[PDB]
């Protein structure tokens, strides 16, 4: 809290929600919008502020969105990591980067839900990092 | 080759590096102590 | 090395420094750097091969 | 002027030769048993730079360089 | 053939298009139902 | 030096001042027909049955005329270096063998023994007077 | 010997070279080794004279592959119509022209975006219309909507017959080489049946359609009043009523007695003053003087009867004593290779859009468009733009020819050879005049510039100080307010209010009026001039020097597109025929952005702008220009500060699009500097590095990643640094000029 008082309350909030222009299709989109946007802190100017401290009185702000995006972005590291090794084992490799092997990249793109899983488990104990001797280098 | 690129000589737990390095930790804790008014 | 065995190069200035690659011949004769190589990755020129010699490699895997 | 200087990594492609604009590489007998022809740059004093040694040598690198210096009126290519 | 149909579909410009396309979709009719969500309302 | 002048109007790109003042060069050629080729400075010109001659104001635009008259089989095209007090040099096919092709008259010059990898460092090597590529 | 010949079933239609990509090629049909495959691929996807040497397979790939190309110009011209039939307020636009804003597109009440639908006009909400799709349509004659659902559904039928003919040509039935050499078949074809015969046709739809129905319009009925086109064909009562030349019939004009129909094949000449725009009927005399002409002219070539002209014979006939040969070896080069007739027909084409931008501002053709600023601005900006491109395109295959195509057996002693011979004289002299005219066209800017800040006006060059008058096209404008009497006589009002004459007011607007050349005019004429003449230099030097130069002997073969060919020599940076289109890219992108400058601040002071019923014309800026234009500040001030006070402050209103286009456009302009200023050298060794962290985490790519070739990115920097400033101007005109 700085400089800022609850957004329910504030009278410039209230001034703006009177007119708040509805976005979507829907004619209450607008009055929709500013009410729930009262649990929020609000400052002078009347717009919400967010507060990424990790309070867990104010974490939808950015703890929840923090934690469905790793989520989402390990399935994408992890399918494109095990896409490229399964290709690398292959003959062709080059051309299955270019044309997707579909009857490889599903299966794997299926998995992926449980990333974090098999993340822990290359780390214990597997090949989540090469040896640095065994790597390209320049001089 | 006359000198290698890569180093080594370290042991799994770095003990050296942890000490070290939970202690800055420990003090960026006793920071957030104060401003959470845990103290 | 003898042919057909995966090689780690340990030359600096080399594109494959540190990489793996098989031998693909080997000559019998005084020259230096007489063992040829073959990579999968190819160089900025992209040539793929190159030759190098005894000392600076490493029998990774059998032929 | 530009010294061109020549490693021992040749294996007697003559690629540099054939590229060469100002005829400035030789290629001459290797006496040793690597093989009948090694390069050499005798004429280096009409040595333009253009580098096009370098890009024909199908070394990992060079077996050939071109080391840059003092400039004349045969380097700089001026016809004036 | 429909075998090399296939493989013209699975090449980088296609396969990207119609998976961009798809996540598009998702974000963009996602949208329009629940309009705003600037954050997660904690209860 | 001999020969007769390729048989072209003229053109700006060409010989200039420094002709005069310092090492103007020349190239022969000797061909059995008489085609058109282009020359090293803009234009097209016709050659003659016997003894061609050119003069050209460097050593580039002759070799790379000799590389185009390589097109039409003709592979004896000499260069010469005229300076201002008329002396010639023989230059190009310094020996009768040309520059890729071997012959054991010829010395290596400029040769290291050792590998790019293996040349001194900058600083074990400074005011000296000597260079890392020596 | 005109004849068809055809080859049947030559390439089949398999699916099977879709999948494998780089079939075209053979070193791309290896295999992808590298990532620069990947922009090798489209790099090389067009360049057909690589894929294969014989002529007959670069042709048919070309003459089919233009086809596609109509069908996706049909797919859009189609497709505005069609916005204007379904999404559109052409309808209500037509009842009140003057106070509804043309607008054809709707954005969907998705998130924040409904706000670009304001109240455009006529209880429709829509985005505003600027390309002028609504004036084209009342010069057609088009007045309910399903008159343009049904035109819209026949541009797509037609895009499948243009689609099904490139497949019909490439696959099944494609032409000989001889077929496209046939030179003097093509060119009566196209003057008189393409030309000629579709402008005689344009001529009998505005004379039976558009302007009897514009004539009705203009008068004061409502849009239900007006009969349909074929109400007037059926019934010509309706017709005589309005036109009574045709009460006589056919019959005077093969007796001759053209003057019958003079009510309706005009020479007035002059704007009418209802509808802003020429007159319907001087523009139905238009094409049908243009179609006699055209007709009579396309027989003047041979074409396998004996009778008409031999183009070979024409061009080696017109020698003369300075030029050795003349024209000999022009029309081999021209029948030998594709990239010689690209060359002149773009070049001439860019002239040629530029030249239709002038006439169209200065002689509005269509009801209602001066009095639209907007569509007229964007108008004359967007020809002017496309004309600039295509003369560069021009440049590059006239030096694509010069390294590919050149045959030094046919050019011997010929206009062209002379030409590459004297090189240096034109380039030397050429150089001479644009630092000439730079010092004396921008130099004038700078000492007005200086002294105005140093309080020194009188000694300025300003139309009260040392004046610097336009006296030649003064003149030349005396001349042309003339012609009504004496020379071209019949005429009655001049060709356009431009050069002189009374002022025209349309409702409360201008359409147009004399247009006054005083200092400010003379010296941004010298500028253009100056800019012109550099991009010329920049490209004609290209051309010359493509295939050699005093620095470089051999540079045909290293080939068109070649960075460097070696850093010797001093630096040779940048010395191919390629790089010089790049650089002259942007100085046409200079030249060209001053134009519309010249045209948006000079119509917004000196003619566009409110007008009283006294003839009191209150101009938009307010006749700042002559005073302003004549430093640099001034257009820093009054031009670009004042007038995009309209855009910043878009925001939260219908024009908000603009605003962020408009910064946006700034980012892509300054993020063309990163391949501008930078090289393929830093960005490898920086992919190395990162190469490195993948090797880590065993996350390396099979393709190997390499930077961007070198002159990919001067290409990638060239592409950013016009899309990001165009789409600068593009809103800037956009925004202001719609809001006034
Ligand atoms: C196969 C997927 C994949 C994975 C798991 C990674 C993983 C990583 N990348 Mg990488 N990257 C990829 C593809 C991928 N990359 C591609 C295609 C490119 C070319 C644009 C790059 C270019 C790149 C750069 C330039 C850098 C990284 C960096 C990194 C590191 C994290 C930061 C980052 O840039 O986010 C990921 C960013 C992306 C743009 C990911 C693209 C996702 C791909 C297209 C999905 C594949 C779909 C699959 C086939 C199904 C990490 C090692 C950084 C580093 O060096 O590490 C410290 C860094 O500076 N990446
Ligand atoms: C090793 C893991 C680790 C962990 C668990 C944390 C944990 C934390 N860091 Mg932190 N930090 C780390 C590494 C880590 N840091 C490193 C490596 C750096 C160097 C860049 C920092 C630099 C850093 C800064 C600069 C700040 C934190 C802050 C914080 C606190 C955020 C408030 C909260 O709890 O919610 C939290 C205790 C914030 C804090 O305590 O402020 C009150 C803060 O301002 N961290
Ligand atoms: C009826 C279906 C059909 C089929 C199966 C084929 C099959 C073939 N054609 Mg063919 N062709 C067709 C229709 C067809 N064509 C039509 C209708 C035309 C007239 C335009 C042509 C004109 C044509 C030419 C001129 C050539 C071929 C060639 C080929 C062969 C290689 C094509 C390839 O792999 O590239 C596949 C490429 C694509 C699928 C991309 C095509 C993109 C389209 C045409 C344009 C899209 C424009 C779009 C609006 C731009 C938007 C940009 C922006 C939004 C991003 C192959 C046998 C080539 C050949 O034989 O090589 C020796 C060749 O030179 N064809
Ligand atoms: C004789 C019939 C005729 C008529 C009535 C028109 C009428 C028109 N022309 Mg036009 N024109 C004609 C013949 C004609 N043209 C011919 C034969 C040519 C080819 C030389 C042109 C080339 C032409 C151009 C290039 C342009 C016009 C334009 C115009 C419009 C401008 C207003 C004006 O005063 O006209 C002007 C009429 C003339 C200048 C008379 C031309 C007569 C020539 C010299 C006779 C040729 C003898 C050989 C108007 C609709 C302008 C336009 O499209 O407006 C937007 C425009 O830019 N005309
Ligand atoms: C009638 C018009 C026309 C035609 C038929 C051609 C045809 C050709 N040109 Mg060419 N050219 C033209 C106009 C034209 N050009 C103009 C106006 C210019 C000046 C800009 C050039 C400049 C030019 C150069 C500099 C070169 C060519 C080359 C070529 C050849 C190969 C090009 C290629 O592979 O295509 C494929 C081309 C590409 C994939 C490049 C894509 C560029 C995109 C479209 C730019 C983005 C613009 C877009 C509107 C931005 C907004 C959308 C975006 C944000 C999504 C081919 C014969 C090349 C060649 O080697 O010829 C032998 C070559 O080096 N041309
Ligand atoms: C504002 C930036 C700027 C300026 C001033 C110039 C200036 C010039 N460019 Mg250019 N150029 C630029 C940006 C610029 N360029 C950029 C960004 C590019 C990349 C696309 C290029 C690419 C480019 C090419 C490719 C070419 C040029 C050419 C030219 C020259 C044209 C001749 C001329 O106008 O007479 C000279 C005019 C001026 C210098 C204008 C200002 C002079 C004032 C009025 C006089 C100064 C007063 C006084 C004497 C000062 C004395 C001070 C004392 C204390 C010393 C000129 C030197 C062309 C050329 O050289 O052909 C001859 C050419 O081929 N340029
Ligand atoms: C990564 C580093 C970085 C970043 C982020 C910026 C950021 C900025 N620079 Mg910049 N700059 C940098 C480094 C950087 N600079 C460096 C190192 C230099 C060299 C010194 C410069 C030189 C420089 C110059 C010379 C200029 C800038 C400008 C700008 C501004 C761009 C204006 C703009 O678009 O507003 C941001 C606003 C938007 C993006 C919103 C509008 C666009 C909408 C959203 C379009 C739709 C986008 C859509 C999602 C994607 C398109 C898809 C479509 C094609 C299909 C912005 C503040 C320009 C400016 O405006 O300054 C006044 C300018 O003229 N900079
Ligand atoms: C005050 C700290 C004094 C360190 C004394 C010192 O220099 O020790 C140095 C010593 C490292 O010794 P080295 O490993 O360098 O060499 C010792 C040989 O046995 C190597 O084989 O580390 C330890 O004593 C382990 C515990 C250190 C824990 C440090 C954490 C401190 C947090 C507070
Ligand atoms: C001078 C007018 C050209 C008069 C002209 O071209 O003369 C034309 C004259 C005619 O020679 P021919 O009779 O051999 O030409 C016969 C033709 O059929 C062959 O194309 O040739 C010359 O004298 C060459 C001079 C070219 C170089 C002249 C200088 C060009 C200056 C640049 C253009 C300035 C334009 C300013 C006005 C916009
Ligand atoms: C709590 C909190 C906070 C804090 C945070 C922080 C400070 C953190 C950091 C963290 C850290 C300091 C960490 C580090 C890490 C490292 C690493 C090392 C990374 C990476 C890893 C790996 C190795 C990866 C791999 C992978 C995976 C796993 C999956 C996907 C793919 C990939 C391959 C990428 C804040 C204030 C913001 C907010 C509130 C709350
Ligand atoms: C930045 C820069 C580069 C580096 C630029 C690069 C490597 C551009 C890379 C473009 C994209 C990001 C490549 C990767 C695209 C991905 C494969 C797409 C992923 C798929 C999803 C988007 C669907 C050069 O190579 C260069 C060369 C010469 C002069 C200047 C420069 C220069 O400025
Ligand atoms: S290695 Fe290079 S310098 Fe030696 S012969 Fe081959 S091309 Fe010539």
């Amino acid at each position: 809290g700085a400089d800022l008082t609850p957004c329910a309350e504030n009278p410039a909030f209230q001034a703006l929600a009177k007119n708040a222009r509805n976005t979507t299709a829907d004619p209450q989109s607008g009055q929709k919008r500013f009410e729930r946007y009262s649990q929020a802190l609000c400052g002078p100017e009347g717009y919400p502020h967010l507060i990424v401290d990790g309070r867990l009185d104010r974490a939808g702000d950015f703890l929840i969105p923090s934690i469905l995006f790793l989520y989402i972005a390990g399935w994408i590291g992890w399918v494109g990591r095990a896409y490229l090794q399964a290709i690398k084992k292959d003959s062709d490799t080059e051309q299955k980067e270019i044309q997707l092997d579909l009857g490889i990249a599903l299966p794997i793109i299926a998995t992926g839900f449980a990333w974090p899983a098999a993340a822990v488990k290359e780390l214990l104990s597997g090949e989540l990092t090469a040896k640095d001797s065994e790597i390209t280098v320049s001089p | 080759k006359i000198s290698p690129v890569a180093n080594t000589g370290a042991k799994p737990p770095y003990t050296f590096r942890t000490g070290w390095a939970l202690l800055l930790l420990a003090v960026n804790f006793l920071v957030a102590a104060y401003y959470f008014h845990i103290i | 090395v003898q042919r057909g065995s995966k090689v780690r190069i340990l030359r600096p200035e080399s594109y494959w420094f540190q990489d793996v690659g098989t031998v693909a011949s080997v000559d019998q004769s005084g020259i230096k750097y007489p063992v040829i190589v073959r990579f999968d990755k190819v160089n900025y020129a992209g040539i793929n091969t190159n030759n190098f010699a005894v000392d600076e490699l490493i029998e990774v895997e059998a032929p | 002027s530009h010294t061109v200087k020549i490693y021992d990594t040749c294996i007697g492609c003559t690629q540099c030769v054939r590229a060469c604009p100002t005829d400035v590489l030789e290629m001459v007998p290797w006496d040793g048993c690597k093989a009948a022809q090694v390069a050499s740059s005798p004429r280096t004093e009409d040595c333009v730079g253009c580098k096009r040694c370098e890009t024909a040598c199908p070394t990992d690198f060079l077996s050939i360089r071109v080391y840059l210096g003092a400039e004349t009126t045969r380097s700089m290519g001026l016809a004036y | 053939q429909s075998s090399y149909l296939i493989k013209f579909i699975s090449t980088a410009p296609v396969a990207a298009t119609i998976w961009l396309t798809i996540t598009a979709g998702i974000l963009i009719e996602f949208n329009r139902f629940f309009p705003d969500l600037l954050f997660h309302p904690l209860p | 030096l001999s020969g007769k002048t390729p048989l072209f109007a003229g053109s700006t790109g060409g010989l200039l001042t420094k002709a005069v003042e310092e090492e103007k060069y020349a190239i022969t050629w000797t061909s059995p027909k008489a085609q058109v080729f282009e020359l090293p400075t803009g234009g097209a010109a016709t050659m003659h049955e016997g003894e061609n001659l050119l003069y050209i104001a460097r050593k580039e635009y002759g070799i790379a005329l000799g590389g185009q008259l390589r097109k039409f089989k003709i592979t004896n095209y000499k260069i010469y270096r005229i300076l201002p007090s008329g002396e010639t040099t023989f230059i190009h096919p310094a020996d009768g063998v040309f520059p890729e092709k071997v012959n054991a008259g010829r010395e290596k010059v400029r040769f290291n023994a050792r590998s790019i990898g293996e040349n001194p460092n900058p600083s074990q090597v400074k005011f000296s007077g000597k260079a890392t590529y020596d | 010997k005109a004849r068809v010949i055809v080859d049947k079933d030559p390439v089949p239609t398999s699916f099977e070279k879709w999948a494998q990509p780089g079939h075209f090629d053979r070193t791309l049909a290896r295999g992808p080794k590298t990532t620069t495959w990947i922009w090798n691929l489209h790099a090389l996807a067009h360049d057909f004279d690589t894929h294969t040497s014989d002529l007959e397979d670069i042709s048919r790939k070309i003459f089919a592959a233009h086809f596609g190309h109509l069908a996706v110009v049909t797919i859009w011209l189609s497709g505005m119509i069609f916005h204007g039939a379904k999404f559109s307020n052409y309808e209500a636009w037509l009842s009140d022209p003057l106070n509804v804003r043309p607008s054809a597109q709707v954005v969907w009440p998705i998130v924040g975006q409904d706000i670009l639908n304001g109240d455009v006009g006529g209880g429709f909400h829509g985005i505003q219309i600027t390309s002028g799709l609504f004036q084209v349509w009342r010069g057609w004659g088009i007045t309910n909507s399903f008159q343009l659902y049904c035109t819209a559904i026949g541009g797509l039928v037609l895009a499948g017959l243009f689609l099904f003919a490139g497949w019909f040509h490439y696959h099944k039935r494609a032409p000989k080489l001889e077929w496209f050499q046939n030179v003097e078949s093509m060119l009566n074809h196209h003057l008189q049946v393409l030309l000629g015969c579709g402008s005689l046709g344009w001529a009998g739809h505005l004379i039976h359609v558009s302007a009897p129905i514009n004539k009705l319009m203009d008068a004061g009925v409502a849009v239900k009043d007006i009969p349909l086109p074929h109400e007037f064909i059926l019934n010509k009562s309706l017709l005589i009523d309005l036109f009574p030349g045709f009460a006589a019939g056919l019959t005077p004009f093969f007796t001759l007695n053209w003057g019958q129909y003079a009510d309706f094949l005009t020479f007035k000449g002059g704007l009418n003053p209802v509808t802003g725009g020429l007159w319907m009927t001087d523009i139905a005399h238009h094409h049908l003087a243009i179609a006699v002409v055209f007709i009579i002219a396309g027989h003047q070539y041979r074409t396998n009867w004996g009778i008409g002209h031999s183009i070979k014979e024409i061009l080696e006939n017109h020698k003369g004593p300075f030029t050795g040969e003349g024209h000999k070896g022009l029309y081999e080069n021209l029948t030998t290779s594709w990239h010689a007739q690209l060359a002149t027909n773009l070049a001439f084409l860019g002239s040629l859009t530029i030249i239709i931008a002038h006439h169209m501002y200065a002689m509005p053709p269509y009801p209602y468009l001066a009095t639209d600023y907007a569509t007229q601005l964007c108008i004359f900006t967007h020809h002017i733009w496309i004309g600039g491109f295509l003369i560069v395109g021009g440049a590059a295959h006239a030096a694509i020819f010069m390294v590919r195509d050149y045959d030094p057996v046919v050019n011997q002693n010929n206009v062209l050879d002379r030409v590459i011979r004297h090189r240096d004289a034109i380039i030397s002299h050429l150089n001479w005049v644009c630092i000439f005219l730079g010092f004396h066209s921008f130099g004038l800017y700078i000492h007005n510039d200086t002294m105005r800040a140093l309080g020194r006006p009188q000694d300025m060059f300003s139309d009260t100080a040392i004046q610097l008058q336009p006296v030649f096209a003064q003149w030349v404008q005396n001349l042309h307010t003339l012609a009504p009497g004496g020379t071209a006589p019949n005429a009655l009002e001049p060709v356009s209010y431009a050069f002189g004459g009374g002022v025209l007011a349309v409702g409360g607007k201008v359409a147009m009026m004399p247009i006054a050349l005083g200092t400010a005019d003379f010296l941004i004429h010298h500028i253009h001039a100056f800019t012109i003449h550099v991009t010329v230099l920049i490209l004609l030097k290209g051309v010359l020097f493509a295939r050699s130069s005093r620095l470089i002997p051999d540079k045909a073969n290293l080939g068109f597109r070649f960075p460097c060919d070696g850093p010797g020599r001093g630096g040779t940076c940048q010395v191919s025929g390629w790089d010089h289109v790049f650089l002259g890219l942007f100085w046409m992108y200079n030249s060209l952005s001053i134009v519309i400058f010249h045209f948006s601040w000079k119509m917004q002071s000196d003619v566009w702008g409110t007008v009283d019923a006294a003839g009191n014309v209150s101009h938009i800026t307010g006749g700042n220009f002559a005073q302003s234009a004549i430093t640099i500040n001034g257009w820093l001030r009054d031009f670009l500060w004042a007038q995009a006070s309209q855009v910043i402050n878009s925001y939260g209103s219908a024009l908000s699009a603009y605003g962020l286009m408009f910064l946006g456009a700034h980012f892509v302009w300054a993020f063309s500097l990163m391949f501008l200023f930078s090289g393929r050298g830093y960005w490898q060794e920086l992919i190395e590095s990162i190469v490195w962290a993948h090797n880590k985490l065993k996350v390396a790519p099979a393709i190997q990643p390499r930077a961007l070739s070198i002159t990919q990115g001067r290409a990638v920097g060239v592409a950013h640094y016009l899309l990001g400033g165009i789409a600068t101007t593009w809103a800037f005109f956009h925004a202001h000029i719609l809001s006034v």
